[PDB]
RNA sequence: GUUCCUGCCGAAGUAGAGUUAAGGUGCCGGAAUACACGCUCAUCAGAGGCGCUCAAGCGUGUUACCUAUACUCUACCGUCAGGGUUGAUAUGAUGCCCUGACGAGUAGGCAGGCGUGGAGGUCAGUGACGAAGCCUAGACCGUAAGGUCGGGUCGAACGGCCUCUAGUGCAGAUCUUGGUG
RNA sequence: GGAAUACUGCCAGCUGGGACUGAGGACUGCGACGUAAGUCAAGGAUGCUGGCAUAAUGGUUAUAUGCCGCCCGUCUUGAAA
RNA sequence: AAAUUGUUGAAAGGGAAGGGCAUUUGAUCAGACAUGGUGU
């Protein structure tokens, strides 16, 4: 109170806007392969592990397969393909949002590779990048 | 074609891009009427003021902390 | 929010003089920031006592630099004050980075000499941290140039320029390419409206900025050559615009763009700069780069003088003529100026009899650029125009008053003058022109009698430059005349100033009783 | 190749400089154009960003809004349309 | 779909071809027109003759250029740019003689003009209005047709080679396994 | 003859989004050179320009599509109407605030602003450190008539404000005169 | 005989993608749900993430190169013509 | 005093001076957070 209020302070009206947990798109499910459309790893195929509280999807390359480390990715900048891997092998509880502010990636990668081996040619798929060739129309293209 | 529908909003009317309404000032006494309304108003020295008076007005305005719209006019050009 | 108390400032100063810490410096600087931003805008500190505020200002400006130096003592290297490498320096550097624009606000709000000196000194002891920034070092040199440009106190201007020299000569790398730019840009846009009051001040500004260009022989050449070229662009734009038919911008009255005081201020400042750099002693038998800019400057000035041969702008011609005479005096370059003067001697003012005689005040040829349309075709204006013209001839032909080439520099002029004198109707003009004619013939005879005893030919430049080195220039018939005339002019200007000064004194008396 | 977009042409204005008409390759029907709604447009060095708003006509031309309107000299200029924000 | 499109002028109508080309140019596509002397116009020979006259450039290419410029707002910056994008020629000059040339179906005379309706050939019009070069172009065209017959023979041989290569690829396994699995 | 700008009432509005009438979907130009029928190409074919002839000509139906002073919602500006507000308002109860309706309008009529002079009163107004007048493809303000400032020009006095009183820019003809062929 | 489908109509039935608007500034009301306390999508947008400047860029001016227009009034479309 | 005519000087240009449009190359000017605090 060391200064009397010069002019006046207009208090903001109370806001009836409570934040609620996000409702993700139906295609996104744990163990779903993803295509990243921007950033350092744009056009690179990655695996989906879990959805964080702050609405940043968590993804692993695996770094072993394609050199993409554990990372947070925005959901809207990602395409979801119809091919899946079982994520039950990897537990994915410890690492969280605040944690993001090598050994863990190795632990995750061993379990995820274990499931990757069963499906044919999946490692090659995750290794290679994606791009649009001439004559490719996305709207028909089933991803 | 001019017409009333083009009229500007009252809350934004008569406002410079700096956000200060321009008020004409002739002498120090008229400057002092804008002592606290520094946020709402900015002073503008009249065209007919002599150079000797303009420096005094500018000094008093700086002391009061009132924005002058046209300083360095007739003390500098443009 | 902490409130400033006379206790708190006393404690901060108490622990400043013994064992300060970065926390204390940030606290002091934040309080200082509030203090300087009270009128112009969250803040941790509140100020209520004038004693506490004054004490804060005092201790800050006079001792926060001292503590800053003590924490991070700079070392003199090759004449420059340079900080060392270390973590503690970087922390202090951010602290000075948090003090700098409070100093800037003080600089922009200077109103008197002593406050200017204090702010400039405190700023002086904080260069070595602020040389690392360019939003601050530029605005610093931009602000003090602003003070050097807008102050009406000659002492404040002297303090600002002394600061500019002292800081510039130490470092020369970050600032010098900006000091020159800011000063000459002052002479372009933020130029002071001319009047008998501002003449000594603007003369000091020019005589001061001239020295800065001369310090760095090469870099000055880099700067001025660019800026003079800017003038040429305007010069070329107006010539084409007037001459061509295009109705783009002011075909008929384009003179307004180039026939302005700011432009004449420019061309005078450049002559002063080149004259300063090209002086024989500073030359010291060593060529300087600035001499090569003499030719561009002369071409620009001559191009400006001839762009209008109208009476309304004869005062403009006279000022640039004096500038060219100065340049030739200092550098020794041969400027042809008589063709211009004799070319004006066909005008309607130098030739036709006066029409009106309202008995107005005499025109201030020294301190004006324009006739104002009331002095046109008047007895006073003709009588003053000729008064200037005759003395300008006296000066120009007094430059070579003691040279061996003066006879043949005089012959074509005496013949043409007698042609004009014999055909001119105005009696007073013929009397004045006559005087110069006989004195020119007299000095021609003087030089002839002194040259009849010479054994070396024109090719021997060494001896030609030695001719009458024993004789003073003022002892020649044209010197002894014109020197006296200069006094009869100089005294006049003095009695103007020693008059105008009193007018203000008298004016002051009135506000005492108001 | 590293292309993750389709380079499309800017046709003209709505006729309104604010709205622009964009022709995108391999899109014959409005139904095909419905996929591209909401995608980011980038005219390319300087870049101006925008988005696809809604379809325009039966030929598959779409409307587009940029943060600053196009200078009107780019009618027929190449323009990029990215896949993000993806809805698939 | 190509950096440059070469359109044959034969059997096309000046208005429809010009409109289509102008629309393409305004979209940035670069188009070059060749063999414009044999361009077609609907109506009778006299009417087109007097139309070009009441306009009164004699060459067919220039007539096509005028017809196309009538579409484009040439006085604007955009129209000028569209105009430098265009190219028009009588006969095929080099190097486009070595490049295949598309047809615009919308402007084809065979698909547009009804049998038993008088039309006019632009070459005859241009010659009648004072274009004294229809003769030299015809011989160049005949030489071009001889070269094109040789090229057609070469293309037939190339197609036979392509058939042999396609047969060779058929008896390879990997393509057959891929097709059965997918694609 | 016309009658500074804006607004209002009335015989016989601004901006964003969507929808839609009349129309239109070869290009200029935004929309299918879409469909489905009957026709017609005639030396009178047949419709802004270029152009069109199994039409880009007709009549007859189908959808799709483009979009306006039209309709809906929102925000804004105005006029109108209904209201709230004093043991006093955080700014002239002729103030501030809330809510709603309308804005085409011909004939006719009414109001509010801008500018020009006259007079009374007033700003202890402004002025050689530059008053008035004029210009200003400069900046700010107002929907506009315009206003303020900057600069130029100008070179000695004049302006702002309350009141009453006078009083807003163009067109064209008979021709006339001088001057030039 | 058994129904199905088509059409019309209703749903205070779910769920997805778009676009424009974010007007208001202490609280008050109708409400909803909460054992309750409190919370909310209920009388007009808040939250999270990233970057945030000698930049992003903006203005003025000058040449050369070519394209178009090119006596003036009226007229004209939407506009030169 | 305008309006008008003539000599001389400067510049541009082409048979008219002349504009608008596009490209080209340059020259030159303006371009904050002086972010409130804490920490070693
Ligand atoms: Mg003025
Ligand atoms: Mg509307
Ligand atoms: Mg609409
Ligand atoms: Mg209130
Ligand atoms: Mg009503
Ligand atoms: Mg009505
Ligand atoms: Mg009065
Ligand atoms: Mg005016
Ligand atoms: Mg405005
Ligand atoms: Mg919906
Ligand atoms: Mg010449």
């Amino acid at each position: 109170p060391k200064w009397y209020p010069s002019e006046d302070v207009a208090a903001l009206k109370k806001t009836r806007k409570a934040a609620r947990p996000q409702k993700l798109r139906a295609s996104l499910v744990p163990g779903t392969v993803l295509i990243l459309l921007a950033g350092r790893f744009r056009g690179k195929r990655v695996v989906y592990l879990k959805h964080l509280e702050d609405n940043t999807l968590l993804i692993s390359g695996p770094f072993k397969v394609n050199g993409v480390p554990l990372r947070r990715v925005n959901a809207r900048y990602v395409i979801a393909t119809s091919t899946k891997v079982s994520v039950e092998g990897v537990n994915v509880e410890k690492f969280n949002v605040e944690y993001f502010a090598v050994e863990d990636q190795k632990v995750v990668d061993k379990a995820l590779i274990a499931e990757i081996k069963k499906t044919p040619l999946l490692k090659q798929y995750l290794s290679a990048s994606f791009s649009l060739k001439n004559g490719d129309k996305p709207h028909m293209l089933k991803f | 074609q001019p017409k009333i529908g083009y009229g500007s909003n009252k809350k934004t009317k008569f406002l410079s891009p700096s956000g200060h309404k321009t008020f004409l000032v002739a002498n120090v006494k008229d400057l002092e009427t804008l002592t606290m309304h520094t946020k709402t108003y900015a002073a503008e020295i009249a065209h007919n003021i002599s150079a000797k008076n303009r420096v005094v007005i500018l000094a008093r305005a700086k002391a009061l902390g009132i924005k002058v719209t046209n300083p360095k006019g007739r003390l500098a050009l443009e | 929010k902490i409130e400033l108390s006379l206790k708190l400032v006393r404690k901060w100063k108490k622990q400043l003089h013994d064992s300060p810490s970065l926390k204390l410096l940030r606290n002091i600087i934040s309080a200082f920031k509030v203090a300087v931003n009270l009128n112009k805008e969250d803040y941790k500190y509140a100020i209520t006592d004038e004693k506490a505020f004054h004490e804060l200002m005092f201790m800050v400006l006079k001792d926060v630099p001292q503590a800053i130096q003590k924490m991070a003592p700079y070392k003199i290297v090759k004449g420059a004050r340079t900080l060392p490498n270390g973590g503690n320096v970087s922390r202090v550097s951010s602290i000075v980075k948090s003090h700098a624009g409070s100093l800037l606000i003080l600089l922009n709000d200077i109103t008197n000499t002593e406050t200017a000196a204090l702010v400039l000194h405190s700023v002086n002891e904080l260069m070595p941290y602020l040389l690392s920034y360019r939003r601050i070092l530029k605005e610093l040199i931009k602000s003090i140039v602003g003070v050097w440009s807008t102050t009406r106190e000659l002492e404040t201007q002297i303090a600002s320029f002394a600061f500019l020299i002292n800081t510039t000569k130490e470092f020369k790398k970050s600032m010098l390419e900006t000091t020159l730019k800011t000063t000459y840009s002052t002479f372009i846009k933020s130029c002071r409206k001319t009047n008998m009051r501002s003449m000594p001040l603007i003369n000091f500004q020019k005589n001061s900025a001239a020295e800065l260009f001369g310090i760095d022989e090469v870099l000055g050449y880099q700067v001025g050559f660019e800026y003079i070229r800017q003038l040429a662009i305007h010069l070329r734009n107006t010539m084409n615009a007037t001459t061509k038919k295009s109705s783009k911008i002011n075909s008929a009255e384009a003179y307004k763009i180039v026939y302005n005081w700011q432009f004449c201020h420019s061309l005078d400042f450049w002559s002063r700069v080149l004259s300063f750099a090209c002086q024989p002693e500073k030359e010291n038998g060593s060529e300087s780069p600035l001499r090569q800019l003499i030719y561009p400057l002369v071409q620009v000035t001559l191009g400006v003088i001839r762009l209008i041969p109208t009476p309304q702008f004869f005062p403009l011609r006279f000022y640039l003529i004096k500038s060219l005479i100065r340049l030739s005096q200092n550098s020794g370059v041969f400027i042809p100026i008589y063709p211009l003067l004799s070319e004006i001697l066909t005008s309607t003012a130098f030739t036709k009899a006066p029409k009106k005689s309202p008995n107005l005040a005499a025109f201030d040829f020294e301190h004006n650029i324009k006739c104002t349309q009331a002095y046109l075709n008047t007895k006073i204006y003709q009588e003053g125009l000729s008064e200037q013209f005759v003395d300008l001839l006296g000066d120009y032909f007094a430059l070579y008053c003691k040279n061996i080439a003066f006879p043949e520099l005089v012959t074509p002029v005496i013949i043409s003058l007698r042609r004009y004198i014999k055909t001119s109707t105005n009696v007073k003009l013929n009397k004045r022109l006559s005087t110069v004619v006989e004195k020119l013939n007299q000095n021609s005879t003087f030089i002839q009698e002194k040259r009849s005893d010479v054994e070396f030919g024109p090719t021997n430049k060494s001896e030609v430059s030695r001719f009458l080195n024993d004789v003073a220039w003022n002892k020649t018939p044209l010197g002894s005349y014109v020197a006296v005339q200069r006094e009869v002019k100089e005294e006049k200007a003095r009695l103007m100033r020693e008059s105008m000064e009193e007018q203000d004194k008298e004016r002051e008396t009135e506000e005492a009783k108001l | 190749s590293h292309r993750l977009y389709v380079k499309g042409k800017h046709l003209s204005y709505q006729r309104n400089p604010n709205v622009s008409l964009i022709k995108i390759e391999g899109v014959a029907t409005p139904q095909d154009a419905q996929f591209y709604l909401g995608k980011r447009i980038a005219y390319v060095i300087r870049v101006m960003w925008g988005k696809v708003t809604r379809t325009h006509g039966n030929s598959g031309v779409v409307r587009a809004t940029f943060r600053n309107n196009l200078p009107a000299k780019t009618f027929g200029a190449s323009v990029r349309i990215f896949l993000y924000p993806s809805n698939i | 779909v190509e950096p440059v499109v070469v359109i044959d002028g034969k059997g096309h109508l000046v208005g429809r071809l010009a409109s289509v080309v102008a629309k393409q140019l305004l979209n940035g596509q670069k188009i070059v027109v060749v063999r414009a002397e044999e361009l077609n116009i609907s109506g009778e020979f006299f009417r087109n003759k007097l139309k070009y006259h009441d306009f009164l450039f004699r060459a067919p290419s220039r007539i096509f250029y005028k017809a196309l410029r009538g579409m484009v707002s040439h006085k604007t910056a955009r129209g000028k740019a569209a105009l430098e994008r265009l190219k028009v020629f009588e006969g095929i000059p080099p190097p486009y003689d070595k490049k295949k040339r598309v047809v615009v179906p919308q402007a084809l005379r065979v698909l547009r003009l009804k049998p038993g309706r008088k039309y006019t050939t632009l070459g005859k019009l241009s010659t009648s209005v004072g274009w004294k070069y229809e003769d030299v172009v015809a011989k160049l065209e005949a030489k071009r047709k001889v070269s094109s017959a040789e090229y057609y023979a070469k293309k037939r041989a190339f197609t036979k080679k392509v058939a042999s290569a396609n047969a060779t690829a058929a008896e390879s396994d990997v393509a057959k396994q891929l097709a059965a699995l997918g694609y």
